């Protein structure tokens, strides 16, 4: 139209509160990893931008080297100073191989960001699997507490069970 | 090791690679480069070293032209050690400031461009323009006006003799002479000037200003001398004021160091839920999307739900979700809110993530077309609501990895449709004693449904007779009806100006409408700089409830930051300390950029602070790492060796304190520096300048809670002092500066109760006697009594438990104060009022029964409590706004309810005071019983 003894319900209130506190501490730990990883992924993403901008500067240097050197390569060829041409070109070769080192460093970081992106997703997945238990344990704890309050159980007795 | 291999790109295209010291400055590196470059091809075509500037990529991924060549390479912190020589010429002022802003705000300005967001671009263009104009206008002002901007008066909340030591600038010769306590500063200046004349003899008194020795604090204006905090502090302590006469020129030297209405569209509002992306859910479960339309915290109509599709990474829906409201009835701040749920198949639902969307844009256009809403993950909290309407309308900036919902807003008309302009709103908006008696009692507790319909009918009566009840009338207004919205806004436009107290309530998330916030700010423009500063923390937090970037509150805060440098200082740090929080990084970064452009002088001060703070972080990280390995004396010595490195010592020395920019942190007393034994190993950093000051750097805890508590205690102190009650409080500085990072002011000449008691004993009372021998003991006891009452009432009202010998301190003056406010509002049940037996004993002068003294102490407690009750609504409104902060212990109406009960606001004053008396007496009874155990 509109189910147990008090000591038995209180024991179960104590158990469910203890299970809720543990599940909360598990969630809080995961949320901390979630927070830490989100910050770290952001830092790596700005680091990749920094690599990009570094590589860009080096490619401007290559452009500059090629336009600027031409006249002096031609001038030293007329004057027979082919050793000075060889110095300019060997110096430019050193520039090029330094660009390959930096590109390789950018690649290592892109692969690290890839791994940590998957970690972020796995952390979020674990959080989302914990939430049902966490929420269900909170609601169950509150129902036992209300049942006992209805039954007229004093606050001091409720406090012993709640931790 | 010391050296580092640096790549050098010459403008001829030539490339050099060689080691330089990490400590070497760029000017020295440029010399080493020039000496090596002469043995490389194409040297002869280079101009001289001074024709070029180094460029690098810095930590924020931006190119930076390194104009200051006295900077060490380790300070410049280039992403990779790559320095490129480029031509100096161009707009080097704008280049330099742009680069400094990026480093200072902790976010590269390029990240704002990369968004390709017109709202962002319009904000920066408009706000940076306004801030620069104020800065230029400020520069054209006289030396007095600039002094008022940069060093505003530090006055007590507010006749005997007083001798002051006056000195002149660039002269060790000083003058001691008598001055009346009620003299104006100008009279003191005219006196010292005559004694300077009486030696060549002439200058005028108006051309001078007075400075507190070793501080950027200045005594000027029409106020009497005792009203200045420095003088008031000097008068009470008994020390003689030490002032310096400074000339006008010396202050100028510092300065120059179309045819379719919205109301015609009667079709229902609807959306197309297309697809979700990068979902991380339980594969056995199914996915659901709850959608709902909101205005503030009120639902405009029923929540419509999607169909159930299987859990995968990339779920597809393609459903026309239709809502029970017409397009014509959507209010200006109508808010589409989503929540993604993983649900068990029908044969505890998981809230996965949520996202909100303004239906109208920043230019008032009703949005059409596709949107990609990058979601925020749902946190399971106590009040598990279906949706999160209070949450931010900004997108999750982790677009790489965060879950997304793709939606489509359909085309409502052939041409774009705007929310009607104010003129059309006011055009549509125009047009008994029993029900007048019913209104009276209703307004003298949120209203029930039957009461709402009466207040709405008598809304014209509410404007005329109960103007203070605007907040109540706005909540009863039906924001899902444009006729009612039009009528409410018609009244709002003619509504009389409300007091500051009422305006603070209207800044809360319940009142999202732009006209309401605008009316609120209008009422807050009355605020003095001193009062504003008391509410600054709260006004910053309510920016998190704003929908658009360009808003009245942002404009107001920048206005005040540009007119007062102290306000700008603390506005900067309140915004800066939250730049790590992705929901506010964009909004706060944009305000910081605009602020910086209007504040080039303070930029330089803030830069020095940021670098100090960055060194302290690394110094503290070393100490955490060392403390777990070795014993403390060795770690302390290793701390000092790390500190005495040139780059560390220079970065840590000669800065204005973040806690108080008028205080100069001059020379680091490295031997006096140490760290504390708590979990995070907070650093204790001592400085010396000209009459010792200390700061605690703490990294690992969020100090915002502590700052809030200390600000409330400071507000209490002001409110008490305003009624002539000085309870001798020590509301010491606490400032969050970064991610779980902040500074705490050291109170010197103080110890913990535990240390004093450690050495039924008279240990506390003997310590006072040893520090205040003979005639000074009575003063000291009175200082203890006054401060004990203030902190007894403060801790009770705020619900601060865990108060013990380790976190209560005493100054040698006698003043008692509390430290470490990690818990409040009854967190660790109601925290009872608490009297300590050992403190009663000091209040009774070491006697068993001293009723005269004890009754005076009781009186102070009772008067303190009574004054706070009179300003109870101020505390409630301020705390209500602080719910935006997201502090775990200030999240809900229960937390606010704690303050209502402790201040007994539901009771009459007589009733409140009688209950407080019973609580007091019961605390005295308890005081006896606690120490016997
Ligand atoms: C969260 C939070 N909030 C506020 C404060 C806080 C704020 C201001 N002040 N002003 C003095 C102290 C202070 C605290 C503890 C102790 C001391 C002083 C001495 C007497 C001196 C000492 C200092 C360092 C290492 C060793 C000894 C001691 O022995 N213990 C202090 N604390 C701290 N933490």
């Amino acid at each position: 139209y509109q189910e147990d003894n008090i000591e038995a319900v209180g024991k179960k209130l104590h158990e469910y509160n203890t299970q809720f506190q543990e599940k909360s501490r598990e969630y809080d730990r995961l949320y901390e990893d979630y927070t830490r990883t989100s910050q770290e992924i952001q830092m790596k993403r700005t680091a990749i931008e920094a690599f990009n901008e570094t590589i860009k500067i080096f490619e401007e240097q290559c452009q500059t080297q090629e336009r600027y050197s031409k006249e002096y390569i031609e001038k030293f060829k007329r004057e027979g100073n082919e050793t000075e041409i060889q110095r300019i070109m060997h110096n430019y070769e050193k520039l090029k191989s330094r660009i390959s080192e930096i590109v390789d460093s950018r690649r290592r970081l892109e692969e690290d960001l890839k791994k940590q992106a998957a970690e972020y997703r796995e952390i979020d997945k674990r959080m989302n699997s914990i939430k049902p238990d966490l929420i269900q344990l909170r609601k169950t704890r509150d129902q036992y507490l209300m049942w006992l309050t209805q039954k007229g159980v004093r606050q001091k007795k409720l406090n012993e069970w709640l931790g | 090791n010391q050296s580092v291999v640096v790549d050098f790109l010459l403008p001829t295209g030539v490339y050099l690679n060689f080691p330089v010291s990490r400590n070497a400055n760029l000017s020295t590196i440029k010399q080493l480069l020039w000496h090596r470059a002469q043995y490389e091809p194409l040297f002869h075509m280079l101009s001289g070293p001074e024709a070029y500037v180094f460029t690098c990529i810095n930590q924020t991924a931006e190119q930076q032209e390194l104009e200051d060549e006295q900077r060490r390479l380790c300070d410049v912190q280039p992403f990779l050690p790559v320095l490129r020589l480029v031509a100096r010429e161009g707009d080097r002022v704008k280049k330099l400031i742009n680069s400094q802003i990026s480093l200072l705000i902790g976010k590269g300005l390029h990240e704002f461009d990369s968004l390709c967001d017109p709202e962002v671009n319009d904000f920066r263009a408009k706000m940076c323009q306004f801030c620069e104009e104020a800065a230029a206008r400020r520069q054209q002002l006289g030396w007095e006006a600039w002094l008022q901007y940069s060093f505003p008066l530090q006055l007590e909340p507010s006749n005997r003799a007083l001798l002051v030591n006056v000195k002149f600038e660039g002269s060790e010769e000083s003058f001691t002479f008598q001055v009346s306590t009620k003299d104006v500063p100008l009279a003191l200046m005219a006196c010292a000037l005559r004694k300077k004349a009486t030696v060549r003899q002439v200058e005028q008194p108006e051309d001078y200003t007075l400075q507190v020795n070793g501080r950027h604090e200045y005594l000027y204006g029409s106020y009497p001398l005792c009203q200045f905090q420095y003088i008031c502090s000097c008068l009470h302590s008994g020390l003689t004021p030490h002032l310096t006469m400074v000339h006008s020129s010396s202050i100028l030297a510092m300065r120059d160091e179309s045819s379719v209405s919205l109301w015609s569209l009667e079709q229902p509002f609807r959306i197309e839920l297309i697809q979700g992306s990068k979902v991380n859910a339980d594969e056995r479960m199914k996915l659901v999307v709850q959608a709902g339309l909101f205005h503030g915290n009120e639902m405009l109509c029923k929540t419509v739900s999607s169909s159930e599709v299987s859990v995968c990474s990339e779920p597809v829906w393609k459903q026309r979700l239709e809502f029970d409201i017409n397009i014509c009835d959507l209010p200006r701040m109508a808010r589409l809110c989503f929540a993604l749920y993983a649900v068990i198949e029908k044969a505890a639902d998981c809230p996965i993530a949520w996202a909100n969307l303004m239906l109208f844009d920043y230019k008032d256009q009703l949005k059409t077309g596709e949107r990609c809403l990058y979601m925020w993950p749902s946190v399971p909290d106590e009040k598990g609501e279906l949706l999160n309407p209070t949450g931010t309308v900004r997108s999750n900036p982790n677009t790489d990895s965060a879950a997304a919902l793709l939606i489509c807003l359909p085309e409502v008309a052939p041409h774009p449709v705007y929310y009607p302009a104010l003129e059309k709103i006011l055009e549509l908006g125009r047009h008994t004693e029993e029900e007048q008696l019913q209104l009276r009692e209703i307004l003298e507790g949120e209203l029930y449904e039957h009461e709402k319909d009466l207040v709405w009918k008598l809304r014209h009566e509410v404007q005329e007779h109960f103007p203070e009840a605007l907040a109540r009338l706005l909540l009863v207004t039906k924001w899902n009806k444009h006729e009612d919205v039009a009528q409410m806004l018609y009244l709002l436009c003619s509504w009389p100006e409300l007091p500051v107290l009422s305006a603070l309530e209207l800044l809360d998330f319940s009142f999202p409408d732009c006209h309401v916030g605008s009316f609120a700010i209008k009422s807050l423009r009355k605020l003095t700089d001193d009062e504003l500063f008391q509410y600054l923390l709260q006004l910053v937090q309510v920016l998190k409830y704003e929908s658009y970037l360009d808003c009245e509150l942002t404009k107001f805060l920048l206005d005040r930051a540009l007119a007062n440098r102290k306000i700008g200082h603390f506005l900067f740090w309140h915004l800066r300390s939250e730049m790590h929080v992705p929901s506010v990084a964009l909004r706060f970064g944009l305000i910081l950029e605009a602020y910086c452009r209007g504040s080039t002088h303070h930029m330089k001060v803030l830069m020095k602070q940021g670098e100090a703070l960055s060194k302290l972080k690394a110094l503290n990280d070393f100490v955490k790492l060392s403390s777990q390995k070795t014993p403390k004396p060795q770690t302390k010595e290793l701390m000092h060796l790390c500190m005495r490195q040139e780059a560390y010592l220079e970065a840590l020395s000669h800065l204005q304190s973040p806690l108080d920019p008028s205080t100069l942190l001059a020379e680091v007393c490295v031997e006096q520096c140490t760290f504390m034994d708590s979990k995070m190993k907070p650093l204790w950093i001592m400085y010396s300048n000209e009459e010792s000051v200390g700061i605690i750097f703490k990294n690992g805890d969020d100090l915002r809670q502590d700052m809030l508590t200390l600000q409330m205690i400071q507000l209490m102190d002001v409110l008490w002092k305003q009624e002539g009650l000085d309870l001798r409080m020590t509301p010491y500085g606490c400032l969050p500066t970064g991610d779980r990072t902040g500074l705490i002011e050291v109170v010197l000449r103080s110890d913990t109760i535990a240390n004093i008691q450690l050495n039924n004993k008279d240990a506390l009372l003997n310590w006072l006697k040893s520090k205040n021998p003979g005639e000074a003991l009575d003063r000291a006891i009175e200082e203890f009594t006054l401060s004990c009452a203030g902190y007894c009432v403060a801790t009770y009202v705020l619900g601060i438990g865990d108060r013990h010998s380790d976190n209560i301190m005493i100054r040698e003056s006698g003043q008692l104060f509390h430290i470490d406010f990690g818990h409040f509002l009854g967190n660790f049940e109601r925290v009872p009022f608490i009297l300590t037996y050992d403190f009663v004993h000091v209040i009774q002068q070491g006697k068993t029964n001293n009723s005269e003294k004890f009754e005076r102490f009781r009186g102070y407690c009772e008067r303190a409590y009574t004054i706070l009750r009179r300003h109870g609504l101020l505390f409630l409104h301020l705390f209500a706004l602080m719910r935006a902060a997201g502090l775990p212990e200030l999240s809900c109406s229960k937390d606010i309810q704690y303050l209502k009960d402790s201040l007994a606001l539901g009771k009459t004053e007589e009733e409140a005071l009688k209950h407080f008396r019973v609580k007091f007496n019961e605390a005295l009874r308890e005081s006896w019983k606690t120490k016997v155990n």
